[PDB]
Order: structure tokens, then C-alpha cells, then sequence
RNA sequence: UUUUCGGAACUGAGGCCAUGAUUAAGAGGGACGGCCGGGGGCAUUCGUAUUGCGCCGCUAGAGGUGAAAUUCUUGGACCGGCGCAAGACGGACCAGAGCGAAAGCAUUUGCCAAGAAUGUUUUCAUUAAUCAAGAACGAAAGUCGGAGGUUCGAAGACGAUCAGAUACCGUCGUAGUUCCGACCAUAAACGAUGCCGACUGGCGAUGCGGCGGCGUUAUUCCCAUGACCCGCCGGGCAGCUUC
RNA sequence: GCUGCAGUUAAAAAGCUCGUAGUUGGAUCUUGUGGAGGGUUCCCCGCCCCUUGCCUCUCGGCGCCGGCCCGAAGCGUUUACUUUGAAAAAAU
């Protein structure tokens, strides 16, 4: 820090490498996205951060595995973010 | 010691632990077999043990670790045992456990939510290995002894599904169930020409010809009540990927077990080109396949005018190999994409369907 | 824990001045903050300021001039008298010729020398010079 | 930092500016309701519930979708339990440390960390009974304290 | 004499209110996930070494000191070999490294209950901070009642040194040193430095969890994952530098 | 030493942790144009939404050719604080 950075207009590269708690408005670093797996087709969401081992509607034994950060997920067709 | 801490709590106890990484993946079978073994007692072993009889099952695929690798020989053997000893048992009561309620005895499992759609697990459970008996099919070198020893299996996938039909409770045979006779279909489309005049051209008065062998003696019969009867009912889906493709198998069959013209009938009725130009590449197989024996079965009639407007189009470039699905990573200066190249490698044919490439040029 | 927020507020200001730096961040926000600010801000002291909205009490950023010799706090509210608030003045300012005394009386927060024009007692806030 | 150890970690969630629902969720508040009914029969406690439907359907915070927080959704159906979450969970982990010491009596660090639980339990009981959702005549017992739980 | 109508009160149907719940703390509690550590208790198991005993070999000294002497030895000491027994202890690896409220905590394997940090778009919603009275734990030495006794060793008996030597140095040795069950409440119990919260320079490392990335290496043929390498974020034991 | 002291080494932080009384405790729920005195927007009237916040009587004077208006009263959720009245020997 210089003695004269303003303080209101962190750029996105600053904002971006700090904790989610210690950012100027507070946002989230986890998401939601769409999965899909081989024999049957039926799309679902997941949440990145799952604690549940999580089943399809597909009845396939394992979408993905819980684990001590992001899930795993067992080489799904997708792991696409939703936008919003 | 007791009962119901067998068949509730010694179960779930177990059977929660399905993907964590703290599990040990052979004992997920081995305990559930011991529950299936320990079943010499009366109010059990004659009846709703049939949960685990499922869950077992479901338990054998997960061995093998992700779902783009195949199944060792050395497991594959209890699959084809396992699925048997299940439906054998729904021969001998008219009673339902693991759906809706008939008869209350020491279970109420029925407390699940549209308790109904769990009896369709018997229709996923051998259409998921279905599916993975072409996974085995795909890798093994065809030039050798291995790739004919994996072939006699191929008989005994067909004597499975072939008994979803003497015994069957869904709803009778049309609601969705109908599935599984798409699935008997896609074992008799391609079958050719000598094999399809077995009761036609080789002897067809010697058989015999009891109620026991009409139903065998039925054969390519059975290629066309399958074509027409279930329509209405998969007009159900208006999935354009699913709906389209059944008619392009459907043409395969009078080519080769009727006379050529049965063939372009129910081709040129259907108009499906621009419509498969918007469907997906294991779509568009069918058509491309199909296409080409249109030609061939022209030449085969001496008709050379239609048989070189048909082939032309496969012609017009060498992409055959590639309509194959095992083209060369490099054949020229052009070849530049890697990340859809092992997509493809996992969406082709086997080897002993394919039609021989000598021969097509030559006709 | 945290036991009062103004406290924080004023010291936060007065370690950044002396260091020279040109802004501050203050956190949390408070009703009491923005109105003793609007008090320095009114008679030259500081610069303009701008107030974020986080749906958790908010922050501020505050614009410094290197006017300000001190800002600070008398933990105990004490409450004074128009008689008393010459002991105060002799007490906690460097002249008679500048700096202010601030105090909460029930016609607002003021400048001990409005409390004078208006003829009001109050409760001891802060000061700055 | 925390109530009985050294330690000041910092790790929690931090919820979004936006409030609102997004336009990609396809369920409903009526229908948010109804799974949280029938999860409620299986005896899942309300911290339980919102992990189910995080991980496996799309609502994020069911009180952004229903306007309601998921305790209040049970109560007003008589759902709710009597004894809440938090003190079922510390009368439960109580009783665990009494069953080791009673063959292990040389186990003093046991001895220790079950006075911290106990006083933990006696600071969380006086909160509740002052709020009026527990009677003014509870109290916590070390021969009773098997019985809360069954 | 009876209605009317006013005052008091139990009680029924019914439509009106935008009909009634502030937020979610870089405050606290609780759930959940994969890991992490000489943290605690019970059982189990291994290793040399030190002392004692049996049998075999060979010859005159061995021990101990600044120098000696007490002591041991031709029915053979010390030294070399093979084998047995008992009680104590866990070297090297071992570091300005880890864990615990502090006192303290290091052979293998299993069983029982507990915990910090991290991840989290889970949940309750002010439940918190610091503390007269009162309460748990608390090195070594010491006291009472059982069991064991290898090594070391207050008191004590002797050999030296010296003016003397009730000492420092040497040979022997009681209580104790080890285990079980009760007591005791102290220490240079030390960072000679109460606890909770905010702010104010720079730099390279290190242990734990998470996030991102080009290569090398290992297992199966990819993928996933382990050992290494380059950065970022929490919170931890520390270091160098600066008007 | 309240204003106003000190506790690494000069005198001095309980060996360590829990805990009742005592002291202390996070954010949040109605403003700018117009006129007077004074300035070149803010302190008194009346207003975006409420200005004594409501209300409708009855014993009791006002305004006018019965009826409708404007000063009491029910009173504004309860206190500390602050500003103003009243009432407190002389001598010092």
C-alpha cells in the first residue's frame, strides 16, 4: 500500500484474492451447477460444497463423493456453472 | 439373534455407506450376501429378503470405480448368475414387496414416496447392463481368440430379456414396460441374411412345432409386431433424440428379412433426413447405416441406377472410417481437435456389427 | 468484546492522520458516527464522506485535509449543566481561541458553543482540535 | 474466540447481497412446504432439513422461497419437538462421557471436559427457561439426564 | 305487576386489517464433511543393556585415581564362548518441530470416550466479556496400608587429601527410587510479562486445512490419487530488519 | 492518583481452569420546500405521511343567523437527564 490508494474502487484482481468475510460486500466462493451421467438421462443440480453422497434420478449408486473441500464428482457429462 | 435387527437395522447401518471415501467397496457386496444367505427362517426367507435380492445387485456394478471403464470377466459371471436368481423368484407369488401394498406381514416398506416407480428398478437394473455388456464387447482386439469366447454371451443377454414377458405385473405390457422390447429389438435389427432364412430356406417343415417351439419358430414375425404395436405408446416422449430413431432400426429388418422394396416403403414414407440433422451423431449411425443397404440390397436386385444413387452420398468423401467412429487423431495437414475425440471413442459401434468396407466398395 | 463503537471510530481516524495517510475505512457504521462526523466535517476538520450499504450495519470511507492535531472519547456519558461546562473547556482544550467540545442534548447533537445559543445541557460525547 | 479453548478460528458462511430467488429454480413455496413435511416424519432435526435441500434440489435458503425460517414452518403444523436442537445435542454428548467414566475412573482429562459440558448445558437451560420454552421447574440431573434422551 | 332502557358479565356465528415474525454481527452456541497430533485411559508386544546363576577355555593379575589405598584372586579373579532368570528403561531418527488449562506427553498392535483449525448460499437468534462465595487438576520430596527389589543412593561404616576435613575424590550401603489404594497442595509452578476487543511498516521460512497451475516421477493403458515444484487465503510456534 | 500514579529487570500478575452475586454489553424503527426574528439553506407557524396523537360528550361562557365551531377533562408506554417555577432561620 502507498500512502494514497483509494479505498471505494478496489479492482476486480484485488477484490478477487482476499476472504470472502474481508471483502469490501461480503460474496460467497461456492456454486450451483447441472449434472448428467451415462444409462440414464435425467438432468439434476448439485451444489459444489455437498455433504450428501448424492443419488440421481437415474438411480445410478453414486453422482459424486463428499469430501473435506468441493465434491468429487464420479466423470459426470457436466460440471457447468448456472449464471446466477 | 433376532430378526428385525437383520432386516432393518443391520441393513441400513450398511447401506447408507455408499460412495464416502471411508468405504470398503467389497464388503458393500459380501454383507448384503450374508443377509441374502442368512434367510432359512420362515416369515423372510420366502419373501421380503427379495429387498436385498435387489440391493445386492445394485451393489455389483460399483466395484469397478467410474463409469467409463468395463466390467471384469472374473465379476460379470455373478451378474449374469444374480439377475436370473431374481427373476426366477417372481414366478412363484402374484404378491408385490418393494412397491404397492397387497399383504402386511412384518414390513411396510410402502411408506415411500409414489411407492409404484421403485418396481421399475427391475427395468434399470438389466437396462444398465444392457448397456455394459457392448462396454465388454468394445475391448478386446476382434483379430483373436478372446473377442469369440465374450461372443457367448451374447445369446444369454437375450435369454434374460426374453423372459420379461411370462413374468411381468406393471401395469400389464403398455404403460412403459415396453422398453424392454426396444431392448429385444436391438439384438435381432441387424441379424442377416443367412440367419434370417433359418426357418425359411434350411429346412423349414423338419422343427418341431409344439406351443414350446412356435414361440422361438415366431422369429423375424416378432421384427414386425414389434415394429407396429407400441407406437401409440412411445408418442408418449417428446424427447425428438429418442422418438426419431426407432424407425431407422425398423428398416434394417425388411431389408434383410423381406424383399428390397419393403425397405425404401418405409424409408421414403418417413422423410427423417432434416429431422436426424437436428438429432445427435448416435442418431444419425442409424440413418447412414441404413442408407447404404438401400444401395446394397439396389445392386443385390441388379437394379445399378438406384443402387449408385444411393451409395454416392457415403461416396462423395473418405469419411467412412470416420462414420465408423475410429478414424485417425492425424491423416493429413487438416486434423487440429483433441477434447471430442475420446467423447466419440465412447459413442461407436462394436466390432462385429460392422458391415465389411472391401465389400461396399466393391458392390 | 466490543463494548462501544464510537471509541473504535475516532481512534481509527486519529492513527491514520498521523501516519498521513489521504483516507480511512470505518467500521461498523452507526447513527451516532454519521452525526459526529457531519460536526467535524461543518467546521473544516475533515473532507466529504461516502457511506456502503452490506445488509450488516455498513461501512464508511472518510477523505482526510491534515487539519486535525486530535479527535477523542470520554467513556462515561456524564451528564452536564450550562454552570459546569467552563471546568470541561479549562480541562480537555489547548486555547481559548480554538477547538470544540461535542455534547447530546435533546435538541440534537451539537458544538458546546450551540449548546450556549440554545440554552441546553446535555451528555459529553467527544472532542477535536 | 470460543466459550472454553484458546482458539479463534474465523470459518463460516457468508450469505449473498442479493436476496431474491433465482429464474432458473423451478419450485414453489407450497410445494417447499410439502418435502419439508415429509422429511419431518423421518425425525430429521431442522439443521438436517436445509443440508438436504442444498445438496440435492435447488433451494439455497428456504426462507428466501417461503418467507418463513423452517422451525416456525413445523411449529405452526405441531411438527417441532418440545426439547430444541442444540440442547438435545449437549445432554446427548453428556451422557457418553458418564457411560466411559464409571470403568475408567483414572481418565482425568474425562473428568475435566465433563465439566466444561455440564456448565455449558446449566448456561443454555437459564436462556431458555427466562423465553418462556421451558418450564420455570426444569432442571438437568446427573441420575435423570438418561431419560431426556430416550 | 309487566315491559322499555341503562349498568355489569359468561358466550356463539360472521366479514374487515397489505391482518401480526427487523436483520444475520470479520459476536456466541449446535449440526454436517474429509483430514490432523510424543493429548488421555485399558489391554498387548518387541529391543538391546546392567546385575545374578550354570557349564567350557587359558594363565596372574583385575578395579579405581591428579597419585594412591580400602576391595577382589590359584577350592582360578578380570578376559573369551554358549544358555537361563528378574526388575528398571525406550538411545540414534529428535528439530528455536507437534499436542495439552497448566503440571506434563516418544517401541508395536487393538479397544473406549474427547478436541483445535479448515470447508459450508445448514440451523438457533444476543444466548455474551470478566469474576467475591464455591469447585476440579496440580513436578519432585514427604506420610499411612499391601506387593516387588535390577540399577542408583539421603543417613551410616570405611580408604584418601589436609593444620583440621564431621566435605569435594574412591569402595560398600539403609530409607527411598518401581506398581496398587489413600493423603499432602508446594517450586527460579518463569515469557520473572492477567483475560477480551480495535488500530499502526517491510521480508524470507516452517507445521495443519483449503484453492489454482506448466512439467518430472509411481501404480493399471488413460482418468482419479500419492512424492516434488510455483503462487494465493485462514488461523499456529518462531526469526531477521527499520529514525 | 475521581480529575491523576504504578506491577519484564527498581516494591508488586493468584500455578492453572470453571463459576453464582457485582460491574460492562453490537446494528436497526419520520424528512425538505413556504412565512417572522436572523442570515443567503437553520432555530418559531403550517405542510408529501402523522403536528399537541385521539375523541365526543356534558355541568359549565363564547362567535353568528336551533346547528356547527374554539379554551378544560380521559390522557398521551413508565423513568433517569436537562431547562424553568415554587418553598427552605439569623449570624458567618
Amino acid at each position: 500500500m502507498p500512502l494514497a490508494k483509494d479505498l471505494l474502487h478496489p479492482s476486480p484482481e484485488e477484490e478477487k484474492r482476499k476472504h470472502k468475510k474481508k471483502r469490501l460486500v461480503q460474496s460467497p466462493n461456492s456454486y450451483f451447477m447441472d449434472v448428467k451421467c451415462p444409462g440414464c438421462y435425467k438432468i439434476t443440480t448439485v451444489f459444489s460444497h455437498a455433504q450428501t453422497v448424492v443419488l440421481c434420478v437415474g438411480c445410478s449408486t453414486v453422482l459424486c463423493q463428499p469430501t473435506g473441500g468441493k465434491a468429487r464428482l464420479t466423470e459426470g457429462c457436466s460440471f457447468r456453472r448456472k449464471q446466477h | 439373534e433376532i430378526t428385525h435387527a437383520v432386516v432393518i437395522k443391520k441393513l441400513n447401518e450398511i447401506l447408507q455407506a455408499r460412495g464416502k471415501k471411508g468405504t470398503d467397496r467389497a464388503a458393500q457386496i459380501e454383507l448384503l450376501q450374508l443377509l441374502v444367505q442368512i434367510a432359512s427362517e420362515n416369515n423372510l426367507g420366502e419373501g421380503v429378503i427379495v429387498k436385498i435380492k435387489f440391493n445386492i445387485i445394485a451393489s455389483l456394478y460399483d466395484y469397478n470405480p467410474n463409469l467409463a471403464t468395463y466390467m471384469k470377466p472374473e465379476m460379470w459371471q455373478k451378474c449374469l448368475d444374480c439377475i436370473n436368481e431374481l427373476m426366477d423368484i417372481l414366478f412363484a407369488n402374484p404378491n408385490i414387496f418393494v412397491g404397492e401394498n397387497i399383504l402386511e406381514e412384518s414390513e411396510n416398506l410402502q411408506n415411500v414416496d409414489q411407492p409404484l416407480r421403485v418396481r421399475g428398478c427391475i427395468l434399470t437394473l438389466v437396462e444398465r447392463m444392457d448397456e455394459e455388456f457392448t462396454k465388454i464387447m468394445q475391448n478386446t482386439d476382434p483379430h483373436s481368440q478372446e473377442y469369440v469366447e465374450h461372443l457367448k454371451d451374447e445369446a444369454q443377454v437375450c435369454a434374460i430379456i426374453e423372459r420379461v414377458q411370462r413374468y411381468l405385473e406393471e401395469k400389464g405390457t403398455t404403460e412403459e414396460i415396453c422398453r424392454v422390447y426396444l431392448r429385444r429389438i436391438l439384438h435381432t435389427y441387424y441379424k442377416f441374411d443367412y440367419k434370417a432364412h433359418q426357418r425359411q430356406l434350411t429346412p423349414p417343415e423338419g422343427s418341431s412345432k409344439s406351443e414350446q417351439d412356435q414361440a422361438e419358430n415366431e422369429g423375424e414375425d416378432s421384427a414386425v409386431l414389434m415394429e407396429r404395436l407400441c407406437k401409440y405408446i412411445y408418442a408418449k416422449d417428446r424427447t425428438d433424440r429418442i422418438r426419431t430413431c426407432a424407425i431407422l432400426c425398423h428398416i434394417y429388418h425388411h431389408a434383410l428379412h423381406s424383399r428390397w422394396y419393403q425397405a425404401r416403403d418405409l424409408m421414403l414414407m418417413s422423410h427423417l433426413q432434416d429431422n436426424i440433422q437436428h438429432a445427435d451423431p448416435p442418431v444419425q449411425i442409424l440413418y447412414n447405416r441404413t442408407m447404404v443397404q438401400l444401395g446394397i440390397c439396389a445392386f443385390r436386385q441388379g437394379l445399378t441406377k438406384d443402387a449408385h444413387n444411393a451409395l454416392l452420398d457415403i461416396q462423395s468423401s473418405g469419411r467412412a472410417k470416420e462414420l465408423l467412429g475410429q478414424g485417425l487423431l492425424l491423416r493429413s495437414l487438416q486434423e487440429r481437435n483433441q477434447e471430442q475425440e475420446k467423447v466419440e471413442r465412447r459413442r461407436q459401434v462394436p466390432f462385429h456389427l460392422h458391415i465389411n468396407l472391401e465389400l461396399l466398395e466393391c458392390v | 468484546v466490543r463494548m462501544n463503537v464510537l471509541a473504535d471510530a475516532l481512534k481509527s481516524i486519529n492513527n491514520a492522520e498521523k501516519r498521513g495517510k489521504r483516507q480511512v475505512l470505518i467500521r461498523p457504521c452507526s447513527k451516532v458516527i454519521v452525526r459526529f462526523l457531519t460536526v467535524m466535517m461543518k467546521h473544516g476538520y475533515i473532507g466529504e464522506f461516502e457511506i456502503i450499504d452490506d445488509h450488516r450495519a455498513g461501512k464508511i470511507v472518510v477523505n482526510l485535509t491534515g487539519r486535525l492535531n486530535k479527535c477523542g472519547v470520554i467513556s462515561p456519558r456524564f451528564d452536564v449543566q450550562l454552570k459546569d461546562l467552563e471546568k470541561w473547556q479549562n480541562n480537555l482544550l489547548p486555547s481559548r481561541q480554538f477547538g470544540f467540545i461535542v455534547l447530546t442534548t435533546s435538541a440534537g447533537i451539537m458544538d458546546h458553543e450551540e449548546a450556549r445559543r440554545k440554552h441546553t445541557g446535555g451528555k459529553i460525547l467527544g472532542f477535536f482540535f | 474466540g470460543r466459550m472454553h479453548a484458546p482458539g479463534k478460528g474465523l470459518s463460516q458462511s457468508a450469505l449473498p447481497y442479493r436476496r431474491s430467488v433465482p429464474t432458473w429454480l423451478k419450485l414453489t413455496s407450497d410445494d417447499v412446504k410439502e418435502q419439508i413435511y415429509k422429511l419431518a416424519k423421518k425425525g430429521l432435526t431442522p439443521s438436517q432439513i436445509g443440508v438436504i435441500l442444498r445438496d440435492s434440489h435447488g433451494v439455497a435458503q428456504v426462507r428466501f422461497v417461503t418467507g418463513n425460517k423452517i422451525l416456525r414452518i413445523l411449529k405452526s403444523k405441531g411438527l417441532a419437538p418440545d426439547l430444541p436442537e442444540d440442547l438435545y445435542h449437549l445432554i446427548k454428548k453428556a451422557v457418553a462421557v458418564r457411560k466411559h467414566l464409571e470403568r475408567n475412573r483414572k481418565d482425568k482429562d474425562a473428568k475435566f471436559r465433563l465439566i466444561l459440558i455440564e456448565s455449558r448445558i446449566h448456561r443454555l437451560a437459564r436462556y431458555y427457561k427466562t423465553k418462556r420454552v421451558l418450564p420455570p421447574n426444569w432442571k438437568y440431573e446427573s441420575s435423570t439426564a438418561s431419560a431426556l434422551v430416550a
